[PDB]
RNA sequence: GAGCCGGUAGCGGGCGUGGAUCCCUGGAUGUCCGAAUGGGGGAACCCGGCCGGCGGGAACGCCGGUCACCGCGCUUUUUGCGCGGGGGGAACCUGGGGAACUGAAACAUCUCAGUACCCAGAGGAGAGGAAAGAGAAAUCGACUCCCUGAGUAGCGGCGAGCGAAAGGGGACCAGCCUAAACCGUCCGGCUUGUCCGGGCGGGGUCGUGGGGCCCUCGGACACCGAAUCCCCAGCCUAGCCGAAGCUGUUGGGAAGCAGCGCCAGAGAGGGUGAAAGCCCCGUAGGCGAAAGGUGGGGGGAUAGGUGAGGGUACCCGAGUACCCCGUGGUUCGUGGAGCCAUGGGGGAAUCUGGGCGGACCACCGCCUAAGGCUAAGUACUCCGGGUGACCGAUAGCGCACCAGUACCGUGAGGGAAAGGUGAAAAGAACCCCGGGAGGGGAGUGAAAUAGAGCCUGAAACCGUGGGCUUACAAGCAGUCACGGCC
RNA sequence: UGAGCUGGGGCUAGGAGUGAAAAGCUAACCGAGCCCGGAGAUAGCUGGUUCUCCCCGAAAUGACUUUAGGGUCAGCCUCAG
RNA sequence: UGCGAAUGCCGGCAUGAGUAACGAUAAAGAGGGUGAGAAUCCCUCUCGCCGUAAGCCCAAGGGUUCCUACGCAAUGGUCGUCAGCGUAGGGUUAGGCGGGACCUAAGGUGAAGCCGAAAGGCGUAGCCGAAGGGCAGCCGGUUAAUAUUCCGGCCCUUCCC
RNA sequence: AAGCCUCUAAGCACAACCUGCGGGAACCCGUACCGCAAACCGACACAGGUGGGCGGGUGCAAGAGCACUCAGGCGCGCGGG
């Protein structure tokens, strides 16, 4: 069931892109469309509730979401592939060099 | 189970109107007979019920494009509250 | 979780007690549904619980009973 | 429905064949056909009407196994049931094993 | 192991590391119809008996439980009780029945064909199977299946055509239980007895014939051993670990190009804005079951099995063998016609008995009929998976799309069309014309003749504009010449 | 007012029914209903049979044929040695 | 594996053509209203046609077509502001009406029983089977839409105690 | 054929059935609307087909006939010349 590489937590850099090279927090995951959202690729939505609550305005700038592959974990260091190592309860996600978070 | 004989109250001019005079309408469960329902409001609403008229409701046909269906089956009660009572849950 | 809780309480304690318990929630539940009948006077999730809650007791009662 | 009660047998289905010509071992050209078709052959099914503890008991046979029949009938112990003694007499006193 | 309350957003609410959604196993609940099974009935509805419960509850209604038929077994025909059956399944299998077109360049025998199909039955397979067999070798050894023998031997209006077996090479491998003589026992019938019969137990199972009974020898710890029970490994039903790259550059986007690197038991493959071994998912290599299924493999039990000689002549499957009439099967279509099967008539014997080696007889041999079971090698593919000098939306299944649907038909039945915006909805706020539809700007986008009647967008077909041309000429419309005008 | 008409409930069918008889009717075509199947029946008949260039190039006769607008052998074309 | 022909197959678009036709010769006219738009919707008046019907009530069959609000892309042989059309909401009330916890008819089914290769075919009783038999409600009022059903008045049936 | 009345049988006759009064109990299904038709059978808002009841008045010998008319319903879903 969709294996997914990253977390709503996790710090994430976008790898490619137009975004490529930024550096931000993953706001949502949606293993479905195997995608994540981050604070890359925003856009701008015509808001058109000029009738419902949000008067008058005509637009908005909302993030769009990222095929999961765009992005990578990172920490004191770059980006990394994950390694998961067992402990004696259950595994969890170390980088090729340390740790990944508490 | 008295509380699964009596689905929900039918709210209606129709239905409103028979207030005035001590007849109650509910929807009730399709298979439900009305000596079930005589003792189902009876102890539901602490009443004496004294008369029972139902009917059943045919379901509506309706599509929402290319796929058409149907709405559920329904059964209508209208009850008959003994001469002085009152369901207050529906005179609202 | 809130759940669990309700599962443990109502595990030994008796089926008469168990039955009790099913014709009240039953009770509630047809209460939950005029509410939400004449509309806006209700709040979804609370009849999907009971409804679910209902089942609970009515399961352990088979167990009990078997 | 036309089978022995006893031995089981049943029509069978056999042709009949409308042979002419002087056969060859007589100096002909031989034998020709000039038909063949189906039919039954139905076994000699009879009644067979015996009494048997206080009851009449009555076998359909082939006339060729009429003589089971009364063997059948030897064999006596203790049965006063309705007119299904044959039950009994039947298979259970055939060959049984 | 962090998100979730299906497709499905939204409104309105909620749940999750105190481990949710989700996945696997087991259990619970499971209206009504349907074999449908209390009784009816025009399936999904209607009406009851009996016991118990609920409502004020006798009338009424609801809830739980129970009640069809048939077979077998007990049992006292009593009357019950227990057990089972019933119906369905793509194809495969056996049995009971069983065509015609067609072929014979007509047609009847023959063919098509024991096919199509109908019916019954079985199961993961089914059939078959342990010689009354083959058939010329003093031979072989159950059955099934493949190759071969062989288009041979033969069959055949000797036409059309049909078509074996032995033997050899392989796959698989296995052999058993009974009936009877004899003995014990319980019981029933009576014309009471070393009587007859039924029921159980022992006994016995064979073709260098075997067994029973009598005597002699020595008859055993053993030795073989399941197709049955038990345990276990292994396997299926969820999963998990899994190496190695950064930078610059063009670009809407890098995976392209360039610069230095690295992994490889992994350079299959699929994604990521374009073309990535090293970004994502995987791949090589490993790992994994509390529960259910399996378990043909290893182990262990149990059932079961195992003697020699002599005599006696007791037993060795009956409406059977055998013969004859009528037919079927076999390559054998009446043929010299055997063999196996059997509707009809007649009708034995128990080893010195019986069947067979293609009429018959002799001789010489083979085999022991009239009881039953038996794994595997074999057939199929509804179902899961893996592969393709297989299709790529007129193809491929009828169906890539809510299709056995819409629709057609009283019904059996027939039966379609219909895929693609973009990398991302960023799916065009607002303004103008309009009742809307639609369009014009604005805006998004790399692109908007990618704008949702959306990728590419051919042809017929319809238009708008322009050049040349045409109202005294006539024709398969073109062609060869000249000339004009653009 | 009759061998009358008609509603409703029934029964009879494919070599079969039913027919005051026409081979009428049996679900809008009945000298043998419809559906699915044997089935891709058979069709010595009819139609159709798709890129290019190069060389050669016939026959419409004879015999026999339930044969005569179909065939078998020969004759005539082509290719190889 | 190459298409131009098979009255070929599937599809698209042409010609005839702004042509035939717009479905009974009972028949129309005006004023006013609504509306973006009106010969076609609403209302008034005049005219015409049915009247053993072309009016009304049952049974079949049909199955939301019913009433109301909001609508006109399509369906309507034109047009529609209207509709039997789109969206939504509402609407069918019974001891006495009809049918069933009644009866039997043809026929169907079918314990007993008979027959048939299998499938199955018969068949006494019984059971099923109705627009026949049997059985207790008449007059008004009321809703946008149901009424012998709700209400009012008068009147009856069966069951239990 | 049942309802119904009568007759008696097993049984039971401090039951039972009958009459009268009183109290209580009385379930499932249908019920909208079209229905000689634009809502049923005819691919259609199709000049066809579809069973039972009511079907007023005047006149004409009578009548359900014919003419005109009540109630009620319609001028038939392209129009103008
Ligand atoms: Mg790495
Ligand atoms: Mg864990
Ligand atoms: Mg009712
Ligand atoms: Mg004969
Ligand atoms: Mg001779
Ligand atoms: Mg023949
Ligand atoms: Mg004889
Ligand atoms: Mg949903
Ligand atoms: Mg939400
Ligand atoms: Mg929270
Ligand atoms: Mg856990
Ligand atoms: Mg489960
Ligand atoms: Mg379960
Ligand atoms: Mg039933
Ligand atoms: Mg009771
Ligand atoms: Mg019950
Ligand atoms: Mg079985
Ligand atoms: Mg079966
Ligand atoms: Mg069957
Ligand atoms: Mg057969
Ligand atoms: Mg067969
Ligand atoms: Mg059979
Ligand atoms: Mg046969
Ligand atoms: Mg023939
Ligand atoms: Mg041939
Ligand atoms: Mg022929
Ligand atoms: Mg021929
Ligand atoms: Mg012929
Ligand atoms: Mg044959
Ligand atoms: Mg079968
Ligand atoms: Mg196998
Ligand atoms: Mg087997
Ligand atoms: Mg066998
Ligand atoms: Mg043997
Ligand atoms: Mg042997
Ligand atoms: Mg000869
Ligand atoms: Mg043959
Ligand atoms: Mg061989
Ligand atoms: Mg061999
Ligand atoms: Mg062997
Ligand atoms: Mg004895
Ligand atoms: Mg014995
Ligand atoms: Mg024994
Ligand atoms: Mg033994
Ligand atoms: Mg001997
Ligand atoms: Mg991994
Ligand atoms: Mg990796
Ligand atoms: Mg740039
Ligand atoms: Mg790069
Ligand atoms: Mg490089
Ligand atoms: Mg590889
Ligand atoms: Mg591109
Ligand atoms: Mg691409
Ligand atoms: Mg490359
Ligand atoms: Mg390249
Ligand atoms: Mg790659
Ligand atoms: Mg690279
Ligand atoms: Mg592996
Ligand atoms: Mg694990
Ligand atoms: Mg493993
Ligand atoms: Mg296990
Ligand atoms: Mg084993
Ligand atoms: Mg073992
Ligand atoms: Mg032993
Ligand atoms: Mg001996
Ligand atoms: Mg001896
Ligand atoms: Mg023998
Ligand atoms: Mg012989
Ligand atoms: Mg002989
Ligand atoms: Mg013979
Ligand atoms: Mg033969
Ligand atoms: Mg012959
Ligand atoms: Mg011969
Ligand atoms: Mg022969
Ligand atoms: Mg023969
Ligand atoms: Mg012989
Ligand atoms: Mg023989
Ligand atoms: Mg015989
Ligand atoms: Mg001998
Ligand atoms: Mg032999
Ligand atoms: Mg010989
Ligand atoms: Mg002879
Ligand atoms: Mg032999
Ligand atoms: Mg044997
Ligand atoms: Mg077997
Ligand atoms: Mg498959
Ligand atoms: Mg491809
Ligand atoms: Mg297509
Ligand atoms: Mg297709
Ligand atoms: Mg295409
Ligand atoms: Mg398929
Ligand atoms: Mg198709
Ligand atoms: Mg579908
Ligand atoms: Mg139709
Ligand atoms: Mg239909
Ligand atoms: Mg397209
Ligand atoms: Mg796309
Ligand atoms: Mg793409
Ligand atoms: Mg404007
Ligand atoms: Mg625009
Ligand atoms: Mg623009
Ligand atoms: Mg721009
Ligand atoms: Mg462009
Ligand atoms: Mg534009
Ligand atoms: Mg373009
Ligand atoms: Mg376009
Ligand atoms: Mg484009
Ligand atoms: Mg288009
Ligand atoms: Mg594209
Ligand atoms: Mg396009
Ligand atoms: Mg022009
Ligand atoms: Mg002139
Ligand atoms: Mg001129
Ligand atoms: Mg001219
Ligand atoms: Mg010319
Ligand atoms: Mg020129
Ligand atoms: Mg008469
Ligand atoms: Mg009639
Ligand atoms: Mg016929
Ligand atoms: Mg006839
Ligand atoms: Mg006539
Ligand atoms: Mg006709
Ligand atoms: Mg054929
Ligand atoms: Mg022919
Ligand atoms: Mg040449
Ligand atoms: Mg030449
Ligand atoms: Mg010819
Ligand atoms: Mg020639
Ligand atoms: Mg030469
Ligand atoms: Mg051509
Ligand atoms: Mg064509
Ligand atoms: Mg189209
Ligand atoms: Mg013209
Ligand atoms: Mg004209
Ligand atoms: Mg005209
Ligand atoms: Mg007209
Ligand atoms: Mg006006
Ligand atoms: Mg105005
Ligand atoms: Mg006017
Ligand atoms: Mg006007
Ligand atoms: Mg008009
Ligand atoms: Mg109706
Ligand atoms: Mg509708
Ligand atoms: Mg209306
Ligand atoms: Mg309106
Ligand atoms: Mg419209
Ligand atoms: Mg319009
Ligand atoms: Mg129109
Ligand atoms: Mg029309
Ligand atoms: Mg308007
Ligand atoms: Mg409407
Ligand atoms: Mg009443
Ligand atoms: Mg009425
Ligand atoms: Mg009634
Ligand atoms: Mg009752
Ligand atoms: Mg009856
Ligand atoms: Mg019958
Ligand atoms: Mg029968
Ligand atoms: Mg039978
Ligand atoms: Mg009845
Ligand atoms: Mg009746
Ligand atoms: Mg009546
Ligand atoms: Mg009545
Ligand atoms: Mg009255
Ligand atoms: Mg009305
Ligand atoms: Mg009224
Ligand atoms: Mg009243
Ligand atoms: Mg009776
Ligand atoms: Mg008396
Ligand atoms: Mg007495
Ligand atoms: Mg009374
Ligand atoms: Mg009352
Ligand atoms: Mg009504
Ligand atoms: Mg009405
Ligand atoms: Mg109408
Ligand atoms: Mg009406
Ligand atoms: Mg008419
Ligand atoms: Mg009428
Ligand atoms: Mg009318
Ligand atoms: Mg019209
Ligand atoms: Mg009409
Ligand atoms: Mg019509
Ligand atoms: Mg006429
Ligand atoms: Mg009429
Ligand atoms: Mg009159
Ligand atoms: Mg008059
Ligand atoms: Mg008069
Ligand atoms: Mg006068
Ligand atoms: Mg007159
Ligand atoms: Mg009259
Ligand atoms: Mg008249
Ligand atoms: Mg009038
Ligand atoms: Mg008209």
């Amino acid at each position: 069931r969709v294996k997914m590489h990253v977390k709503k937590g996790d710090t994430v850099l976008v790898a490619s892109g137009k975004y490529k090279g930024r550096v931000g927090k993953v706001k949502e995951v949606l293993p479905k469309k195997y995608a994540v959202i981050v604070e890359g690729v925003n856009i701008v939505k015509k808001a058109v509730r000029v009738s419902p609550k949000y008067p008058q305005g005509g637009f908005i700038e909302k993030e769009a979401p990222l095929h999961a592959s765009k992005v990578r974990p990172i920490c004191p260091a770059c980006g990394k592939p994950t390694r998961v190592r067992k402990k004696f309860l259950e595994n969890g996600k170390k980088i090729r060099v340390c740790a990944k978070c508490g | 189970t008295a509380y699964d004989v009596i689905l929900a109250p039918v709210l209606s001019e129709k239905a409103y109107a028979g207030f005035a005079e001590g007849k109650y309408t509910f929807w009730v469960h399709p298979k439900a007979t009305k000596t079930e329902i005589k003792n189902a409001v009876e102890t539901a609403f602490k009443v004496k019920v004294v008369k029972v008229n139902t009917l059943h409701v045919r379901g509506k046909k309706k599509r929402l494009g290319r796929y058409l269906g149907k709405r559920p089956d329904r059964k209508k009660a209208i009850v008959q509250v003994a001469p002085g009572q009152k369901i207050e849950a529906l005179e609202g | 979780s809130e759940v669990r809780k309700q599962l443990e309480e109502a595990r030994k304690l008796s089926p008469v007690e168990l039955e009790k318990l099913v014709r009240e929630k039953k009770r509630e539940l047809m209460e939950l549904r005029f509410q939400a009948s004449i509309g806006q006077l209700s709040q979804n999730h609370k009849i999907r619980d009971l409804k679910r809650q209902i089942a609970r007791l009515l399961t352990v009662l088979n167990e009990k009973r078997r | 429905s036309k089978v022995c009660e006893i031995s089981g047998k049943r029509p069978i289905v056999a042709n009949s064949i409308q042979r002419r010509g002087k056969a060859k071992r007589e100096g002909g050209v031989g034998k020709k056909t000039t038909g063949i078709s189906k039919r039954r052959q139905y076994p000699n099914l009879q009644k067979v009407r015996v009494r048997v503890a206080g009851q009449e008991i009555t076998f359909r046979v082939a006339a060729s196994h009429i003589p089971k029949v009364y063997e059948l009938v030897e064999r006596a112990k203790g049965l006063k049931l309705e007119g299904l003694s044959p039950k009994e007499i039947k298979k259970e006193l055939l060959k049984l094993l």
